[PDB]
DNA sequence: ATCGGATGTATATATCTGACACGTGCCTGGAGACTAGGGAGTAATCCCCTTGGGCGGTTAAACGCGGGGGACAGCGCGTACGTGCGTTTAAGCGGTGCTAGAGCTGTCTACGACCAATTGAGCGGCCTCGGCAC
DNA sequence: GTGCCGAGGCCGCTCAATTGGTCGTAGACAGCTCTAGCACCGCTTAAACGCACGTACGCGCTGTCCCCCGCGTTTAACCGCCCAAGGGGATTACTCCCTAGTCTCCAGGCACGTGTCAGATATATACATCCGAT
């Protein structure tokens, strides 16, 4: 418990490819636009641009959520750390 | 025109862009020249770093990952491109 | 329920690329809620940029402008 | 029909690394970077001319747009090179 | 400055409250800041579509983009009411 | 010679707003409803902030608005605190805030 | 002698300074500081007297904002005391210099 | 000179009290003295650039307000 | 426990500024009326591009089961910071000046917008052939 | 080893950017005036500074238990290959409402010159709260 963890931290920082499956993400972005404008359609490059920005946002939030956990002398990230990280960034 | 200045960028197109965007009423003569020089300088400093990062990976063509790494190593460029996300550039290990 | 299509392994992959070693089991209801806030802040502007143009299709350029309005720039489209 | 900076960036790259080439995605990244920087410098120049009461954008306020927009050691070189070109443009 | 007009609005909502010189300076700064945010958003909206005119549709989209939700919802209604009274009456 | 403001039923200067829109060169041309719309929006926002500030001044048993009251009204409300998220009102001050874990 | 327990005179200070609006640094040393700083970029400068006021009032609203979130870092770490670690954490995950 | 030292310990404690702090460690003061200098250097470097563009020899109050608005810190109350 | 000292804030007397608040005065300046040119805008057409109907196939996700290693609680020690008191600086009120700016006006020479006629500079679309990925 | 393909070359071109010539109006500039800024001096007093005690909060050590990780099996989902006959999106059109110019009487807040508070501040008076000792 903890070994392979490291390996994944290594490899995934070398790659460049997308980590969320494409079809469920497309389905999500379509449902959360039905409450702004009914009968809407997306270009295929418009949904690739949303995923690139969302994944970058989540990766950037995870790596200062990890500074907060270390500041409190832990190694496990908890939902309390995400809230501290977003509290100070302003969100 | 922009051969008398030793530049590689188009001074005429830069002037067309400056007068199209209606930044001001009158545009001087040295303004497109100055602006076109300071753009090729920045292009030349990003491309050299990207090519250096290409050489280490035993590659002969630059890819988005190489621009990402070149921007995130250097301090000045990372300070200038502090909020930009390069498409499929990965992250700094 | 589309929100659940973002699965626990995907969240762990994102955290692993962030450098995180151990993850509590309450992370995956918190991430799934901050993601939906971020995403519906951007889609709301990208759809406003469309209407103005009388279009019915969200293009990849509306999304870029909506992202630039929020301080984050996106190169390469 | 669609105009970009592809030729000029390619020529600069051949001037820097005579043998390295560049793919299409990186070429788009570089085109976007140049557009972004142009827009930044031009908008700052316009606004800074508007603070004073002048309808003309000369070169000496491309100076200070650069000194406001570029950080530290990056600007001190860029400014210098800019002056270079202008001199070689006029005393030609 | 907008002082004069600002004072008028005050005498409509609180007919018995006054205001000092520095609070009026604050209000002037706030109005000048909001006007320039809206006028620049309209400029971008017109340039993204290649139109040379800023009509009252660019202002509406600039309000939707700049003001927060419930605030923008009421600003839009105020403005459209004003334009209707202007053209009709 | 009725002014534009009276035709629009406003208190802000529609004509001066139109001049400010022209000079400053935001586009080649400016419609006839743009300054009316913009002036109506500016008046609305002004009345919003001034009403909250007047309430805050009555709450402090005063009859004159000062910067402190503008600070209180802005940072208490939700949408206004979002809009004026990163602005510094001068000669105002932060609102009272003592964390729960410091009282005993 | 009648003493107060540690941390009771500190809580009436927090209440005192969170009701006032005054300017909490001495005026003259701040001006000497800003003149010393500006003495590099250009020499023999003059300062309009309302500019140093704007600088002082822009600089204290920054420190007051930084302290009220280096105090969220201390409570996250199970403390009531602030050390430089909290300032560095706060400034990092703000990007102030990262 | 040591002008920086003219930001005294009592004033820093006053600022922390307005920030909500209850206890201060003894090393905070030299950290605060250093993180104030960076902020002032950035703002003053922009203000003097605005001044020298106008061909003036007096940093005025918009040079400061413009320098501040440029870095995300809008200030009301000075023009 | 309260209970009663002992230092705090919280209500009520005043004066006392020094301003917010309305008399005036010219400025500009918005409003009104015509004229000109052309940007709206709403037709009419071809399409590329946007969706749903359906197989496969190969992953990847979901479920369950040890079992240890990390979080969290408790306990002890001792060290650094808070409270209060008696000096020691130095900021901040007022008075003198006093040169070094910032602001406005008047005058001419150079410089940039507008417009005609060129022509070689960019594009979009033909084919290879090596280059890094299989 | 094995393909098998995207980057680089070629291209016919046509519409962009160059040269030349005029004109009218910003730049520069020189002169003067009056603010704006800085600096020296003496006095007071409020704040900073040093110091001593004491305590309570930070930090380390130990134990317990629970929940997260690694691995293996089975289910179901995303990515794949092909297709519909929808729509939608950038095209071009005479046509007419609308924009900016150039100008005449009436407007329509900015200055400066005065007073009447009203919220400040100081003295006074209770009414409320930390502290210690039983």
């Amino acid at each position: 418990p903890g070994t392979v963890a490291l390996r994944e931290i290594r490899k995934y920082q070398k790659s460049t490819e997308l980590l969320i499956r494409k079809l469920p993400f497309q389905r999500l972005v379509r449902e959360i636009a039905q409450d702004f404008k009914t009968d809407l359609r997306f270009q295929s490059s418009a949904v690739a641009a949303l995923q690139e920005a969302a994944e970058a946002y989540l990766v950037g939030l995870f790596e200062d959520t990890n500074l907060c956990a270390i500041h409190a002398k832990r190694v496990t990230i908890m939902p309390k750390d995400i809230q501290l990280a977003r509290r100070i960034r302003g969100e | 025109r922009s051969s008398k200045a030793g530049l590689q960028f188009p001074v005429g197109r830069i002037a067309r862009f400056l007068k199209a965007g209606k930044y001001a009423e009158r545009v001087g003569a040295g303004a497109p020249v100055y602006l076109a020089a300071v753009l090729e300088y920045l292009a030349a400093e990003v491309l050299e770093l990207a090519g250096n990062a290409a050489r280490d990976n035993k590659k002969t063509r630059i890819v988005p990952r190489h621009i990402q790494l070149a921007v995130r190593n250097d301090e000045e460029l990372s300070k200038l491109l502090g909020d930009v996300t390069i498409a499929n550039g990965g992250v700094m290990p | 329920d589309n929100i659940q299509g973002i699965t626990k392994p995907a969240i762990r992959r994102l955290a692993r690329r962030g450098g995180v070693k151990r993850i509590s089991g309450l992370i995956y209801e918190e991430t799934r809620g901050v993601l939906k806030i971020f995403l519906e802040n951007v889609i709301r502007d990208a759809v406003t940029y469309t209407e103005h143009a009388r279009r019915k299709t969200v293009t990849a350029m509306d999304v870029v402008y909506a992202l630039k309005r929020q301080g984050r720039t996106l190169y390469g489209f | 029909s669609v105009e970009t900076y592809k030729i000029y960036i390619f020529k600069v790259l051949k001037q820097v690394h005579p043998d390295i080439g560049i793919s299409s995605k990186a070429m788009g990244i570089m085109n976007s970077f140049i557009n972004d920087i142009f827009e930044k410098l031009a908008s700052e120049s316009s606004k800074l001319a508007r603070y004073n009461k002048k309808p003309t954008i000369t070169s000496r306020e491309i100076q200070t747009a650069v000194r406001l927009v570029l950080p530290g050691e990056l600007a001190k070189h860029a400014v210098s090179e800019g002056t270079k070109a202008v001199t070689k443009f006029t005393s030609s």
